[PDB]
């Protein structure tokens, strides 16, 4: 787990350096725009059975073949497993967003999970296509301009919608 | 791996397995508020780092005489330079704990493994102890208000550790 | 104790996401635990499972 | 972990035989120089922190790459790993000179070293080079004819040279 | 196996310490043994046959039965596997003599002595009357310190057995 | 170039014979010279950038004017000269070090020195302040035989400057 | 004039860089042979006029013409200039073995030479065989054993019998 601090850190430390002044600006920006960033964690927070159910909804709508006898998503067992794994992914980008890396995305989820899937014979493919309506239907609540101050937030949707696609393509 | 406020909130919660709570994001934005002072510390800091790391090497010397004469660890001119680089390297964990706003540089960096490496090679802690009391004395100067606070936070954290 | 262990750098595994029950109760393992200690045969059996 | 004892009765017992008169000589042999062995292992005993500091100061002032930012050496942690790892060796090359076996080092410290340090990314040379330091910096020691009676020590000191070297050897 | 020296050595590493003074004196108080112990083993090496025929007739006495056609020790094969394993113990026995640790013994003949005795309905009161008559026989062939460390190592195998 | 191996050969040519002892005993001492010589040399290419950026800030410091406009420090194209003629003295050095004579520096640095100082308007000053620096410097990186090797080559160019 | 020395450092002045590590290792490497070096060219030198002599009466011994009337040293005159030759030869062939270069005898001793005895009427063929015999006499010096430590100095005579013979390959 390292956020944007701590790798501008390790990055100086390597050269053995201190941090330049244009670096420091760059931190200061980051810890400015840090409000709307805790707003984009908060948005992703409070509305994630939204975002997984609206997901899932879509998911099994366009793929059947989960949900019917012998899919990959049929019991309950095999269900709840699915609606699981959704919801680790979307707080562990959760956790990327606030700290504004994908080390913790890296390295606690995605480290190992496509040769479990394998393994397990579920379809990889169709957990990123999960994880990708996972990002469509967050980046609608991510743009809601209820009860927050109206602004620019154009690079948080970038950035949210760069860990989806990273964990998605991890996933895949 | 450093152990900073936003590595501390999401390691917390996914301990415990669950999103981030509010409380969570109010320690976050604390974070955020203080980076300020902290940056402008780290750059009045750094920008005078190498006065600070003179006057702590001559500092230690006024404060030890006897590590100066032949026979000393102090004697040598090598030895000096050494002086210079590890009074440079404290300052530099100082200024990244700042960034950083945690004592997560000084930690990783200086403190894990201080006691083991100043018994093996027989470095005096109250060589770098007066050194960081020097640095402490000048930071007084050079800042004021906040940050002139936020730096001696972690001065006095390195100085705690190197007794 | 000494030095601090490096980091843990963790890997996906079955346990650590362990929210629902398992496929088959009878491939569970069997949680011993304290009060099996006070019967006899049953001690005799947890020193066995134990070993 | 054998010592030449329980080596010898290995093979005597792998051929289904009692010992021979030759190895009965042999480990009698053995077992009367068995107190200049312990001399020889309480010399390495009591001068270890002083053979890793000697060794740790020739190995750092040879390669200074590693004392430098972005050198395997460089914050204080790595330096104390690398004084702990010089103890480690130290400590069951004493065991193997007393054992008068080396199967106790090659099992239990050297077994799978390289690959541990190949995995850190630590240069596998530079062991090998701080481990001949401490083979110096313990011949330094052992060959003191000072506060112990005198005599031949030859083969304990080609004994304690030979672990040394297949430390050495072993990790690079 | 298991002797002084390597219970020194585990000891000292299970703690992660070097080998202190407690330690070496122990080792020296095993070397200054090892002469009577290899003495004692070269002796029970010179006398193999007479040692190992004359415990199993000992045994065949004390069980006069068990020669008798339908049990264990009527027939040459059943014979001949008593002397090898009458051979076993007593190369165990020197084994540990020579090593100066009951480890040659408690890791080839005991770990497991009575699964096995109880799966081939082995008797241990045949190997307890051998390995009597083996001490006995010892007080006669060894003499000193010798005779002391292997009648040790054949009590120990005795009461592992029983 | 001009060295110790040179003059003589040099002085046997010239005299119409052999190398004998006298001229053995001149490259032999060369010969157990060039370790001290090596190793400074080798020193100084490792610290050469350290080198020339403290001799250019030494140069600015006791010449402070120099930087002023108008003048020949101020600009950048100046300074990168600065830094460029300052490697070459240590670089010249080096080499006269390796090759245990001052040919080197007299075939590629004094030669010509005065004439193209005066024509360029260059002030030897400059060049003393400079190589000063260097040797007050390569007295910390240096020690013993190399350090007297490094600081009579950096002398002689000194003495060449002025 | 260029020793191997100077050589290296003017390679390193065309590039306009320092001396690699390299490079001042192979010359260390020369500075240390530097001794057995003295004794290659310290045989050379004490031996010389035997090893004249002999390549003297080999070659007039093949090459009767040569001094019969009408041969090239057939009066004292042209004999007398034979050897000083040989002897001219020889002793730059020295030089170039203490200074480890060939760059004295190409510009001193081989710079014209062939175009001086062409134009005289010797036999360059002959010349060069007068060189071949003086190689095998300083190989025979060269090679002693007595009144040196013994030890290995191969590439001190692979050294010496290029210079012989890029000397006979610039006469013929
Ligand atoms: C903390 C980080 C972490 C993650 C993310 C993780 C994922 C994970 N999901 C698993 C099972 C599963 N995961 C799924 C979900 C997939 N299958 C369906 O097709 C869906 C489309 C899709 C979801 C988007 C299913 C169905 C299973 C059960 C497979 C089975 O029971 O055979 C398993 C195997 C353990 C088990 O049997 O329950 C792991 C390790 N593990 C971790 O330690
Ligand atoms: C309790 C935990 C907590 C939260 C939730 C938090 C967010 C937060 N955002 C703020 C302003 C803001 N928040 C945003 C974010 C918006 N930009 C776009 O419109 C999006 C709809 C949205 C994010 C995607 C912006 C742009 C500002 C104004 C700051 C600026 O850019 O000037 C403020 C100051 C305004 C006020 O307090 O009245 C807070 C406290 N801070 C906290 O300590
Ligand atoms: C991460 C930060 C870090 C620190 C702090 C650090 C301390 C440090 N200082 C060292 C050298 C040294 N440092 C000193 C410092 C003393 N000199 C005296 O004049 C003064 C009283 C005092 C300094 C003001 C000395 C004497 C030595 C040489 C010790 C020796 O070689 O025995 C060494 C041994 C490495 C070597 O020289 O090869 C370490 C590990 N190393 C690090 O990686
Ligand atoms: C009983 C046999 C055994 C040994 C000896 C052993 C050594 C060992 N060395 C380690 C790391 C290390 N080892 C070294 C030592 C090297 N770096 C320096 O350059 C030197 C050249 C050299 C020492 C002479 C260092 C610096 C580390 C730290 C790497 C890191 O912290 O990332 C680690 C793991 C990381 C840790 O927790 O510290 C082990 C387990 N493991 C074993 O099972
Ligand atoms: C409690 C631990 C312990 C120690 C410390 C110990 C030391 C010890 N060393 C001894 C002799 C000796 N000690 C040495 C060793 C020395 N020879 C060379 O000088 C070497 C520098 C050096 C060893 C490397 C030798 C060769 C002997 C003579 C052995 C003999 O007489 O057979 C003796 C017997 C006294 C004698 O023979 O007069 C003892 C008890 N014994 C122990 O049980
Ligand atoms: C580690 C050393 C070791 C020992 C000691 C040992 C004992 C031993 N003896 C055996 C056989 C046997 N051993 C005997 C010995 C009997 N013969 C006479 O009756 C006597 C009264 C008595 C001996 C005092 C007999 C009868 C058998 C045959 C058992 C059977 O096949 O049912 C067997 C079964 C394997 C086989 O079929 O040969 C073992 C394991 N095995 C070992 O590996
Ligand atoms: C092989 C050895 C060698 C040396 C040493 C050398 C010196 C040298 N430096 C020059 C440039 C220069 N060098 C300097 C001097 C530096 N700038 C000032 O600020 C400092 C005080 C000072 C540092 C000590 C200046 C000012 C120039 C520009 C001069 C001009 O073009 O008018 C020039 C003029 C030719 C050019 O444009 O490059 C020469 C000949 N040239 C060589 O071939
Ligand atoms: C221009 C006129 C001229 C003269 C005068 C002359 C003298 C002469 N005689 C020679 C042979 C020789 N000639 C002699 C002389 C005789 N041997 C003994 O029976 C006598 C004691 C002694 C004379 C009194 C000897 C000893 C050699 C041996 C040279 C050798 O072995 O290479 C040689 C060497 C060439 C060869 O190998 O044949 C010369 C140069 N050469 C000339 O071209
Ligand atoms: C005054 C003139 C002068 C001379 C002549 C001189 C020679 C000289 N030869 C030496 C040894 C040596 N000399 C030789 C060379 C010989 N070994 C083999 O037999 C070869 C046939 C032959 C080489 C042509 C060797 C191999 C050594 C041993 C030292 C080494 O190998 O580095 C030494 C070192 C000390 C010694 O071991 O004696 C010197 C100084 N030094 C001088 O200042």
């Amino acid at each position: 787990m390292n956020d944007v601090f701590t790798r501008a850190i390790a990055q100086a430390d390597l050269k053995g350096s201190f941090l330049l002044e244009s670096d420091l600006d760059k931190l200061a920006s980051f810890a400015k725009e840090g409000v709307k960033r805790l707003d984009a964690v908060a948005a992703l927070t409070n509305n994630a059975p939204a975002i997984i159910s609206d997901a899932a909804h879509k998911l099994f709508a366009e793929q059947q073949e989960l949900i019917q006898p012998g899919g990959n998503a049929y019991p309950h067992r095999r269900m709840a497993a699915c609606l699981r794994d959704m919801e680790i992914i979307l707080r562990y980008v959760s956790y990327a967003l606030l700290a504004g890396d994908a080390s913790v995305l890296d390295d606690r989820c995605l480290n190992g999970l496509r040769e479990t899937y394998n393994a397990l014979g579920t379809p990889t493919q169709s957990v990123a296509r999960a994880v990708q309506l996972m990002k469509d239907a967050a980046m609608v609540h991510l743009k809601s301009t209820a009860n927050v101050t109206v602004g620019d937030c154009s690079s948080l949707y970038s950035e949210a919608a760069t860990y989806f696609d990273k964990a998605a393509a991890s996933i895949a | 791996m450093s152990r900073t406020v936003i590595t501390e909130v999401i390691a917390t919660a996914d301990s415990q397995g669950r999103f981030l709570n509010s409380t969570e994001l109010q320690a976050a934005f604390g974070r955020f508020e203080r980076a300020v002072p902290a940056i402008e510390a780290a750059r009045a800091l750094t920008k005078n780092q190498d006065a600070l790391v003179k006057g702590a090497v001559q500092a230690v010397f006024k404060k030890f005489p006897y590590v100066t004469q032949p026979g000393e660890k102090g004697y040598g001119d090598s030895n000096q330079a050494k002086c210079a680089r590890d009074i440079g390297y404290y300052l530099r964990f100082i200024t990244y704990s700042l960034v950083a706003s945690g004592t997560g540089p000084l930690d990783d960096y200086v403190i894990a493994g201080l006691r083991e490496v100043n018994r093996a090679f027989n470095l005096n802690p109250l060589w770098y102890i007066e050194a960081l009391n020097y640095i402490k004395g000048e930071t007084g100067k050079l800042l004021s208000g906040q940050s002139k606070t936020e730096a001696l936070l972690y001065i006095d954290h390195a100085i705690n550790a190197l007794s | 104790m000494g030095l601090p262990l490096l980091d843990t750098k963790y890997s996906s595994k079955p346990h650590r996401v362990a929210s629902i029950p398992a496929v088959n109760a009878e491939d569970k393992p069997w949680v011993l635990d304290r009060y099996d200690l006070r019967d006899e045969q049953g001690l005799q059996s947890f020193i066995f499972a134990a070993y």
